[PDB]
């Protein structure tokens, strides 16, 4: 969608992924594995409940209205009944039409949004210690074992405490 | 801030986001199918084939039209004084009394149904040198000849039918409905035979209206053995204004008025079972739930109902992009 | 590029946005409240109560019906020839001449108000065989009974009404509306007296149509001590055409044509007071100001105006969203 | 909104700004201070007018139309005459109703967005110089007087200039 | 990995877009012209002026009108069983018979438009005790006086006109139109000569409806030598139905039926020229493209056509903004 | 538009370029070249022939109807006749005026978005060795004739291979 992460510099998505829409998976000291994001599937799946609960609210009722059915042919007044309701329908068909249209994009570009914006606040996060590798992974320069690997999950990883290890074999001149 | 370490390794942290096996198509601005991980349905499509009995007040015609019942054909004597939300008409009614016609009786069957009430209120009408109650051969009420319960046949008395003009003031605080007609009889001879006159008269009017009809002779299709016909007509009578009925012949009277008012009733020609149920929304195929914003099962609808559109599936992606890994 | 320094030190720059201590709801997509900076209502929801005598003319009915002031009830003569971007008729109006009804009043009342000219032309009609210029007593023109001024009813002479058949044609560029009537007596004895003919006739042609009426003798409802009425009927005439009015009793004639024009001119039921200002929208509640795009004071409207929608508010959001540093 | 600046990674707003909608808040060894940026705000404030004006474009005029209220009770004619206003009438609400809410998201996303332009563009300017926080805050790695805070904010920053002292006490190695 | 390298030097990449020196302006959500690189056009405003012959089958009415076609004025014999998907009526039509009206012409000729076919099937009809096929001076056929081909004047038979009352079943199994008439005589002379009594009389019916319309005498204006007028009535028989026709005078009768259908197939004013050559959408003023979704050239179409809309242009940017480094 | 590359970032479009909606100019040991990025020009292309069939798709096509203009003067049903249609006009109208409004909208951020994406895939391919000038153009610190040109354009770029030569005289301390 507009932002390019989800089918974009993220390769797939992860089937295995059961506990959440957005999540990290890690590969460190103490082993491998995975762990959905909570609070980047809650603001997606808002914002979705949110625009389908405005799509689904208050019907109109309607009582009396006019005959649409007849059987007897009658010229001009029949003619103009049978008028009204086609172009009432046809501006109905046009609107529910362009409806689920307008909102299938955003809701695309949503969720392709709210994917992109756990890249980033992972990335700001990770300060001078990480770099890019491009498709959706970072590489941390540093020992991470499975706590530090929580605190990026959690948001209180503190840079500061790795930076001199994390700079240093980042600008490691020798190869 | 710590001290040189001992060891030396890097981790791996990826980003992603889950994807579904299954997965649905869905239309979008740029692509009309795009895959994504969920959807939900939003044109309803499919009714239970039975009209729920709540919270409207259903009133099955049965095998009567809701003209017949109103002007009270023998076979519909039951709905007498009765009252609806919504009149469904059969598709198997059927007239069986002296054969009429209504001149737009689709107007009269939209305000009587709109109003939604059949209650009568007999009202001393004083017919003076006629003979009141004539009856029919072809409107059979019981083991004896009648006629239409809420109309007055009036024909001769003795050897001759005067020049009728009666008053019936509205008194009251609410609009009074009459329904009264003519009778085109086939012969010259019948004419006569009846009405004394060869040429019989009705006017009907109040101080905002009037209505003259003239007979017409002639002969018409056999139909319940006669080839005669009395024509319908309406005088709606505002509260403090007053009917005066002249005629001088043809004059089928009426007995007193129906009595009008304002609601949400209509009436619906559907032959699906009325049943124990509630939804309110109905449709002429059955009730229908409305729960989804549009609806393909039927255009015309009574009740809270989703706006019918053409369209029989329109899915809503409730989910991100599906971009599974191995497919399946 | 410069040289080593002494101090070091660092600075911290931040960016950020405004927020407002007040702050307003608005709609969205996905919330129905979410907090804005600032908004503007797109949905006018009040008239001043007065219609505004600018840009458009408006023309008071005072007590007079747009039909009664074309009839030419003695009441109503003020309006002979006016005319009116916006004829406004007012709910205390009510005639007080002859008892007459229109059959489809609601088309001669919107092709009249359409044109918005009540200007008339008298035509030399020549009536021979007849007496002109019956008046009456329920239509009393100042002390004299007296009739609608654009009419004229025509009686018999002696004991002979003629058969009338008489022409005018249209020899201008422009369309002619003629207005004539029929009158129907209450007994048989009023009729031989006025048309000597036991049943009159009226039929009005042109070249492309014609219509032909029949009275119809009755009681009617005592309306301004009369039961008889007089029943109003229409003809264009368009150029090159020609009138043809032929009746051997019960003609109500015209006195010559209103002449129709095309405008934007309209008819309004609303006993808002007149007042001396402009306003391009005017509304039976008042006018209205016409910068919003939508407007739910009134669905009748006449001018440039708003939108009539459902809704009383609909705020767009013209500012960000409103995130304070403490709270709302 | 889809940029995650507003209400986002910019923890609020600033009810003390009065000057501008978007701004600058520093510290420098000589002090403290802010200041509205003024071609962010104009930007933000043009879009929305454009769109307001749009909304408030020509007035359709009309002039004879149906009538809209009866006092007689006529059937077919007039039950036609009240479905045909009545269909309009719910169309046009819909489509009012569908505006704003188009309108509104847009607005939100649009000013998410100028927020989200100005960071960048300051981010660019400042090349290798400042570090991000990640709350919208940068730190500016060497000695930056308010004249040095004033040319980053009107867009004469020359980083160069600072170059060699941000980067030396940037990758300070000891701690 | 290699060996180090004596020079040490660096390269620049820019990205950038295209841009065009001509470039479209495009309406937005925020801009109401903004350039772009290019746009396409949604509006068609032109046609070609002439209606194309497929793949709908036009049927030009050359100078006669689809009710004279109907009838069989002389002049439209030709269209005698004939059938179309569109009848294009010309402005310069004119008729050419004994001059009628037709109450509700407009319905009637919606209906027969709307079924496409003018096949005729003559029935047996038989009118016994007057004298059938009446002619007239201003209805020539050929060099001789004549009528509408598909209608029966009748008259009395030496000195009676009896009382016609005769029966057609349908008994088919599709509707049948069948189209009547009754004689207005300028004077009460004529009626006699003609009808014998005094007032004449035509009452048409099935077992579900009746019609009695009486005769007017009076003059009209002179049309093709003629004061008299002959009136145009319809009366659909559905099958299993029967068609009863009674009167004692001024009956023009039916020879039989048209066919009714139920298809795709309307009327079209429009004087633009047919031409061989194919296009879906037809507009009075010619064939229109229906590649672009909305077009401005006629509100009125046949076929496959672009929705008509009041806006003249209306350009889809289909590319992204025009941003020129020197400009051209 | 909204993510302020196209008319943003980038000064201006390329007259120049007349085989590609988004590409490459570079200057190298070699000398300098342009040179069209295909796979972005076909994702703006496509999206864009898309939106533009969906909007080109089935016309409704419709027979008899009511009649639009009239020759006499009738009253009530005629002027129920006339309203239907003109309200019928002004609800396609307004409807037509919308979509190519929002459509518009789109198309210019989608193809700004294309921009944008192109401009930060090329960032994250060249990780350590290239500097953001700000301007769209990355500075390339190290030696890059021709083909290492050629292979940041087809997506092989190995950055490393330049490493070491970029970090060193992109962290060159003296000036
Ligand atoms: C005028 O013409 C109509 C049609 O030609 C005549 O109608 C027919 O009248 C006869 C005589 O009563 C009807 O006969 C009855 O039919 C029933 C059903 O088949 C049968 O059981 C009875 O024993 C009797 O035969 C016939 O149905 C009726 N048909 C129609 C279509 O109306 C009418 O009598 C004529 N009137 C005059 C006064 O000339
Ligand atoms: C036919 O029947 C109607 C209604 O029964 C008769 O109408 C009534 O006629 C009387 C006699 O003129 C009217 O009386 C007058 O009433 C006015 C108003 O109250 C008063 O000012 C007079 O002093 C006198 O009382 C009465 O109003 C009128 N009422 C109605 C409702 O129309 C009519 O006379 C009968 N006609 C024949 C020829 O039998
Ligand atoms: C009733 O009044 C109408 C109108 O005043 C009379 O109509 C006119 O009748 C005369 C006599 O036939 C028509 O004259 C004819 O004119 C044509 C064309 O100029 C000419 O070719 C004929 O040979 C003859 O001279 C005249 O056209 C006609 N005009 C109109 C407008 O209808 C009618 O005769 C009167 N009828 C009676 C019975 O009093
Ligand atoms: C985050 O994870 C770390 C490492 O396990 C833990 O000690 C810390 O308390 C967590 N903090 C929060 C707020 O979850
Ligand atoms: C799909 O979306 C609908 C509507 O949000 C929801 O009821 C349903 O649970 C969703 N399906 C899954 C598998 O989450
Ligand atoms: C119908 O209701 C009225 C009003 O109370 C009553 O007088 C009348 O007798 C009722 N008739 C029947 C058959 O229920
Ligand atoms: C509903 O009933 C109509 C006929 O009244 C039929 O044509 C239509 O297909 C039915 N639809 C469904 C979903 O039952
Ligand atoms: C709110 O928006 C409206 C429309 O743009 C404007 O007239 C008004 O000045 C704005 N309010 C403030 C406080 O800026
Ligand atoms: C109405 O206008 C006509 C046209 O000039 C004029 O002849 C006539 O006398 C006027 N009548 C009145 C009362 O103004
Ligand atoms: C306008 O007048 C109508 C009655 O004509 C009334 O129901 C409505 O509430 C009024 N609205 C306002 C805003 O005055
Ligand atoms: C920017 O600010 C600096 C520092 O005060 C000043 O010298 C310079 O002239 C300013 N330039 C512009 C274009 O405002
Ligand atoms: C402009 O757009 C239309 C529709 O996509 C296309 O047919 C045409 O080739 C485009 N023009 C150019 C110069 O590419
Ligand atoms: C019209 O078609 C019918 C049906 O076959 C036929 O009997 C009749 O003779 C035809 N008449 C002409 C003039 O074609
Ligand atoms: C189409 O014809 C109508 C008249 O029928 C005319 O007013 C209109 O301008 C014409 N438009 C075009 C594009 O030919
Ligand atoms: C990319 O370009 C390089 C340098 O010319 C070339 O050797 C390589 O094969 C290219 N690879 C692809 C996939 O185009």
């Amino acid at each position: 969608g507009l932002f390019g992460a989800i089918a974009g510099f993220i390769e797939n998505g992860w089937e295995g992924m059961i506990d959440g829409w957005y999540g990290f998976r890690h590969q460190n000291s103490e082993g491998t594995g995975q762990a959905a994001d909570l609070k980047s599937t809650q603001a997606a799946i808002d914002q979705i409940n949110g625009k389908l609960n405005r799509v689904i609210e208050k019907t109109n009722e309607k009582f009396h209205q006019i005959e649409k059915e007849f059987s007897e042919v009658e010229g001009r007044i029949q003619d103009l009944e049978k008028y009204v309701e086609d172009t009432k329908i046809d501006l109905w068909s046009y609107n529910a039409e362009l409806l689920v249209a307008l909102e299938n994009q955003h809701t695309i570009d949503l969720t392709d949004s709210e994917m992109n914006k756990l890249f980033e606040k992972t990335r700001r996060q990770l300060r001078e210690n990480a770099e890019e590798m491009g498709n959706g992974c970072f590489k941390i320069y540093h020992k991470c074992d499975n706590a530090c690997i929580e605190s990026i999950r959690n948001g209180t990883y503190d840079h500061d405490v790795y930076r001199d290890e994390a700079l240093n074999n980042r600008f490691q001149i020798k190869g | 801030q710590d001290l040189p370490g001992n060891d030396n390794s890097t981790a791996t942290l990826c980003l992603g986001h889950h994807a579904v096996p299954n997965g649905t198509l869905v239309k979008t601005i740029t692509d009309d199918q795009i895959e994504v991980t969920n959807a939900t349905e939003l044109v309803q499509s499919s009714s239970t084939g039975k009209i729920c009995n709540n919270p409207h007040r259903i009133l099955d015609g049965i095998d009567c039209t809701l003209i017949d019942a109103l002007l009270g054909d023998p076979h519909c004597d039951v709905f007498q004084n009765e009252t609806w939300d919504l009149f469904v008409e059969r598709s198997k009614a059927f007239s069986n009394c002296y054969p009429y016609d209504v001149p737009d009786y689709a107007s009269l069957r939209s305000l009587v149904a709109s109003s939604g009430t059949l209650e009568f209120i007999t009202e001393g009408f004083t017919w003076t040198g006629v003979t009141q109650n004539g009856g029919s051969n072809a409107c059979k009420r019981g083991p004896g000849s009648d006629f239409f319960s809420r109309l007055n046949w009036l024909t001769k008395s003795g050897s001759t039918y005067p020049v009728l003009n009666v008053t019936m003031p509205n008194n009251d605080n609410f609009d009074k409905l009459y329904i009264w007609g003519i009778h085109h009889p086939s012969t010259n001879q019948e004419q006569t035979s009846l009405y004394v006159q060869a040429s019989g008269r009705v006017t009907v009017s109040t101080r905002r209206s009037q209505q003259t009809i003239i007979p017409n002779i002639g002969s018409r299709p056999w139909v319940r053995g006669l080839s005669s016909r009395i024509s319908i007509y309406w005088t709606i009578v505002k509260p403090g204004d007053v009917l005066v009925i002249n005629s001088n012949g043809n004059l089928i009277a009426p007995r007193g008025y129906f009595k009008m008012r304002t609601g949400k009733s209509s009436i619906m020609r559907s032959d699906a079972p009325i049943d124990t149920c509630i939804s309110e929304c109905i449709t002429p195929n059955g009730s229908i739930p409305n729960d989804k914003p549009f609806q393909n099962v039927n255009k015309i609808t009574y009740g809270a109902c989703p706006k019918y559109v053409k369209q029989n599936t329109l899915k809503l992606a409730t989910g991100m992009r599906n971009v599974p890994e191995k497919q399946t």
